[PDB]
Formats: structure tokens, C-alpha cells, sequence
């Protein structure tokens, strides 16, 4: 019978991997397209330095990392492990967003 | 007499009498309004000074303060404050 | 034959001081040089913010049947406008207390 | 040249990778679209600021300086991009 | 039988009173004693303006009031109504202190 | 002259009424000593800097202006005492 | 006819530039005047901070057995020092990732 | 033809060699070091400026920056920075 891990240990191997590794986690082209889409709504005909796109990429990944650490603290606070919408709402509201 | 301690007292009093003829003000509320005008002045002036440094500009003008309003002030507060800023500067240039 | 000393706030049609804000930009040491329209604009922004917050303060005072602004009126005026709340999230009003808000879980059924 | 639905470009496994770097075991299914919304609002804030920096600068290209400076104002200071 | 209120009802009336009230909630001169005790740990025989002690007391009440806003949010986050030390520590950690 | 215990000077009913202003309906019994410590730590952060302001100005008297500056440097700005 | 130029970086014995820090203080527009000891003190603080963080970076890189320090090493250095974490609480390091910190309940058994 | 762009390369290079003779540095770590020293310089300079304004002082001395680094640098780093800066101004005044 072919091998299959129990739920969770693949998640922790991912935890150890992308906490141990450093590389970018969002696919670069759709993130660039999302940024261009948002900036098109504010002032028309914008172009982007590529380094600016990777700068938004690093900053956005780290911002989500901080939020997901806060929701992790919220989830383990609520005796849970699986985070919920009200955890992000709590994290944003306590931080003041 | 002593050294004069500058405040924004009569100015805010004129603003209140323009917006509310029958409503009064307390002294502690006036101290909080001094704190308000000083804090908002500090925020706008500091961020607009940094904007002046970033473009390597020796001048802070109405454009830098206008941009600083767009950064700091949210939404309709921002665009309305832009509107009265433009009416004020056009009245001043027309003397 | 010197001209009459007119005031720049009245020149721009304002109440807040063009001259004092310009002097404080010169003495807050924020640039070497300051544009002339900048204090007029900054005084306009300050006068408009104070105008709205004093309008809400007078409205709150009329709501509480008081003819004089108390700092409680100021705190109620800050916290009941969400955009002014976002402007002043980190700022505490002296003797303003806090806005009356009770979470619905706390209230009985 | 028209861009319409790029918020779905931040894929669900991309959100999973982000939460793995943040240290999350289990992610609910309702999480992905609202983290798209939260990240959307965050980029509205920082890109709105950077656009104001840009149009203040009278340039047409958003630069990394405008990005890092907009993050710097908001208490989200970023190193490594010439600051 | 003497009259008797149920728990929390007087607490809720106290709630609506203290958001209705605006005065100081810390005793003045004990707070002055505390701030002198903390001050003499850094520099001995310090002197205080009474306005400075009142400003410290107002700021301390503000800090604690905002801290219990966040603590109440964290408590209702965990499906509880009574706050706990882990709620205070959670709010303090998420806030960034 | 010396003061040993003013942590108990912030009494338990004072913490109770602070949390009543905070919207707290019910307070655990272990809250009070912790909040006394937390307030002590916050006052360490404030008063150490406020002192440093005072001998920066070579003064012996702690002023309200120093307190205002120390609070606003932490981003916990207090209105009503400046000037 | 003129003395040989010898830098105040060498006078203090600090490799951080006293002249350049003084130039940035004058053109960063923070006061009308700057005392001469102030950039020396500031450069000494700057060199101490850089020396301490680079010491931790080199130690962490040797712990990873790598002779060149990388932004991952900088993140590992900063997050593992409580005073540096206090100094850089809200500061993001590019491409450094995060300190490995798995909560205790997340571990199995 | 190019225009010179300033960095903190050589100083961080000499410091890293002095604290570790054998250990090298990547380019991105160098950019992060440039950003770090720029951020710390701007923090100390702004706080020194605010201390200068608050007591009506138009000068920045090492006392002002000492006050600032006592405000910002937490705990043991403060007394060590005080020590190195005191030694630095000691050799500067003695030479």
C-alpha cells in the first residue's frame, strides 16, 4: 500500500523548510500584476522598477508573516491550531488597523 | 509681568464663534486644542520636511505640504483639506 | 509713506496665523527655505481640522445640553468619527475618558 | 493592458507558504480570500503613499525608494533597498 | 430580606458610569508616592511638579485603559468574559512591547 | 525618606475601576499584581527617559513637559499638558 | 607652509568617518549648530553597534560554517539578542526570513 | 560618465575584518548594513534635534547625543555606547 504521511508532519517539514530557507514565497509575476492593477486605480499609466516590485514582495511577505505570527498567537490563545477570520481581525484590531 | 507664553487661544475662540455662536469653551479644552494644533503642526511639518529632504529640495512649499496632507490625513478629510488649502492659497496670491 | 499693516490671515481670509506658523516653520528647523504658500496652506489645514472638531464638539455639547465645550466633548468628537479616529489613534485626550462602547458579549440577554 | 482579477493571482498555496514562514500548522479555507483582502488593503495603503511620493517627485515610475519610504512612515521599516 | 443585586449588573452599571465619568481613577498622593519611588531608583531626592504627577497619572490611566481594551478583546476572542494574565501578555505581545 | 512599597499604593479597587473604564466586565484575581508590575515597567520606560530629560536640562524638578515628551516618544501622546 | 591633513577618524581611532557623519548631520538639518564632539560620539556609537552586530553575524555564520555572512545570518543575529530585538522590533531585514520559532503546542507529542 | 553614489562599504568592511579576520560578507548583507546605519543615524539625529528644540538649544553636543542614545539604546548597549563614545571624545580632545 503506497506511503502516506499523517496530517501535520508535512506542514512542519514546510515550517522547518521555509523558516530555514529565505526565498520569496509569492510567484513573482502575479504579484507584479496585482501591484500594477492596484496602482492603475490610483494614478494612471504607472510603470514599476523591478527592484520596487521585489521590495513590495519582501515587505508584503514579511507583513503577512507578522500577521500570521499574530494569528498563531491568537489561535493558540483560543486553544486552537487552525486559524480563523476572527483571528486576523483580532490581530489587526489589537495592532490598530 | 513675566515672559509671554504663546498660545492659540483667541484664534480657536474665533473659530468656535464662527462655527457655533452660543457654545462656549473650557480652559482644559483649550489646552487640548493647543496640544492638537501643536501635534498636527508637528506631524505635517516633520513629514513635509522629510519629503523636502528626499527630493533633495531646499524648499518646503504648498506642494510638499499638500502631499503631506495626502499621506497623513485620511480620505475625505484629506481631499477637503486640499480644497480649503487651494482656496486659501488662491486668495493669498490674489491678496 | 509706509502702507497700512495688513495681516496675512485676513489676506487669505483665514483665522489661523499665517505669520506664526511661518515663524514656527522657520524655528522648528525643518528646512533652510520655506515657500510662501506653505504656511497659508498649513494654517488652512489646521483651521479646517479645528473647525470640524469644534463643530462636532459644539454638536456634542448641544447633545448633552451643555453650552460649553468640556474635554469629554472633545473625546466624544474624536472617537465618534472613524476617520478622525484613524488620524488620532495613538493620542489620548486629557480628562476625556473613553468613548462609551460595550462589547455585545458583555451585555446580558 | 487592462488588469481585472489579479488579486486571485496570489494563489492559495502561496498563502500556505506565507503562513508556513510565519509558523502556521493549519490554515482554514476561509483564510485565503480575506488575507487577499487584507494584503489588498495593505498595498492600497503603501502604494497610495508611494504614488503620492511619485507624483510629488514628478516621475512616472514607482521606485524602490518610494516603496521603502512608504513602509518607513507606517512603522514597517525595511532594510536592504538603499535606505 | 435585604435587597441584593446579581453579579455583573453592578459591574455593568459601574461600566456605564466610568465611560460616562471623566475623572481620575487613581488616588493622587499614592500615585505620587509610587512615581517618587520609581524616580529615586534613577536619581535620588527628585522633585515633582504636581502637574507632572497628574500627567503621569493620566497617561498611566490611558495606558492601562487601552491595555484593558485590548485585553477585553483578547478575552472575548477566547470565548471568555473574565480576563486572564495570558490575555494581558497576549495583548502586550501583539502590540509590540 | 526612602520608600519601599508603593506598588500596593495602586490598590485593587483602583485597578478595578481602571478596567471598568476599560470596558472589562470581570477581572481575574491574578490580574492585579501583574498589572501593578506592568504599570511599574511602563513607568520604568517613561520615568527613566523623563529623568534623562531632566538632567539633560540640568534640572532637579520633574516637569509635565518632560512627561509629555517621554510619552509621545513612545507613541502614546498625551494631549492637554503641552506648553 | 601647511600641516599634513590627518583625519579625525584617526584622531578618535574610530574607522567610522567623523567628517562624513558631521556632513550628514549638517545637511540632515537637525540643528543650526553642531558641536565637534557630537559626530565623534555618534560615530563611536555607530561603530560599536556595527561591531556588535557583525560579531554576532560572524559567530552565526561560523555556526552555519559559512565564511561569508548573508542576510539570513543578520536575521539570526538580530532576533537572538533581546536588546537588538528591542532596537529593531519593527524593522524588516530583506531576504533574511525569520528566526526559527515554532510554538511549543505545534510540536507533536 | 557616471555620478558617485555614497555608501558605507569600506567602514563596515574594516569593522567586519577587525572583529573577524577570516569572515566575509555578501552584497545584500552590505546593503542591509547600509540601511541599518542610515536608520540608526537618522533616529539618533532626530532625537538629538528634538532634545535641542525642547530646551531651546540651537547646538548639538555629545551631551545631547548621549542623552539620545540613553533614550533609544536599551539596557547594556546604552552603557557600552556611553563607554566607547566617552573614550572617543577623550582621544579627540587629547588630540
Amino acid at each position: 500500500k503506497p506511503h502516506r504521511y499523517r496530517p501535520g508532519t508535512v506542514a512542519l517539514r514546510e515550517i522547518r523548510r521555509y523558516q530555514k530557507s529565505t526565498e520569496l514565497l509569492i510567484r513573482k509575476l502575479p504579484f507584479q500584476r496585482l501591484v500594477r492593477e492596484i496602482a492603475q486605480d490610483f494614478k494612471t499609466d504607472l510603470r514599476f522598477q523591478s527592484s520596487a516590485v521585489m521590495a513590495l514582495q519582501e515587505a508584503s511577505e514579511a507583513y503577512l508573516v507578522g500577521l500570521f505570527e499574530d494569528t498563531n498567537l491568537a489561535a493558540i490563545h483560543a486553544k486552537r491550531v487552525t486559524i480563523m477570520p476572527k483571528d486576523i481581525q483580532l490581530a489587526r484590531r489589537i495592532r490598530g488597523e | 509681568k513675566r515672559s509671554r507664553k504663546e498660545s492659540y487661544s483667541v484664534y480657536v475662540y474665533k473659530v468656535l464663534k464662527q462655527v457655533h455662536p452660543d457654545t462656549g469653551i473650557s480652559s482644559k479644552a483649550m489646552g487640548i486644542m493647543n496640544s492638537f494644533v501643536n501635534d498636527i503642526f508637528e506631524r505635517i511639518a516633520g513629514e513635509a520636511s522629510r519629503l523636502a529632504h528626499y527630493n533633495k529640495r531646499s524648499t518646503i512649499t504648498s506642494r510638499e505640504i499638500q502631499t503631506a496632507v495626502r499621506l497623513l490625513l485620511p480620505g475625505e478629510l484629506a481631499k477637503h483639506a486640499v480644497s480649503e488649502g487651494t482656496k486659501a492659497v488662491t486668495k493669498y496670491t490674489s491678496a | 509713506a509706509r502702507a497700512k499693516a495688513k495681516t496675512r490671515s485676513s489676506r487669505a481670509g483665514l483665522q489661523f496665523p499665517v505669520g506664526r506658523v511661518h515663524r514656527l516653520l522657520r524655528k522648528g528647523n525643518y528646512s533652510e527655505r520655506v515657500g510662501a504658500g506653505a504656511p497659508v496652506y498649513l494654517a488652512a489645514v489646521l483651521e479646517y481640522l479645528t473647525a470640524e472638531i469644534l463643530e462636532l464638539a459644539g454638536n456634542a455639547a448641544r447633545d448633552n445640553k451643555k453650552t460649553r465645550i468640556i474635554p469629554r466633548h472633545l473625546q466624544l468628537a474624536i472617537r465618534n468619527d472613524e476617520e478622525l479616529n484613524k488620524l488620532l489613534g495613538r493620542v489620548t485626550i486629557a480628562q476625556g475618558g473613553v468613548l462609551p462602547n460595550i462589547q455585545a458579549v458583555l451585555l446580558p440577554k | 493592458k487592462v488588469l481585472r482579477d489579479n488579486i486571485q493571482g496570489i494563489t492559495k498555496p502561496a498563502i500556505r507558504r506565507l503562513a508556513r514562514r510565519g509558523g502556521v500548522k493549519r490554515i482554514s479555507g476561509l483564510i485565503y480570500e480575506e488575507t487577499r483582502g487584507v494584503l489588498k488593503v495593505f498595498l492600497e495603503n503603501v502604494i497610495r503613499d508611494a504614488v503620492t511620493y511619485t507624483e510629488h517627485a514628478k516621475r512616472k515610475t514607482v521606485t524602490a525608494m518610494d516603496v521603502v519610504y512608504a513602509l518607513k512612515r507606517q512603522g514597517r521599516t525595511l532594510y536592504g533597498f538603499g535606505g
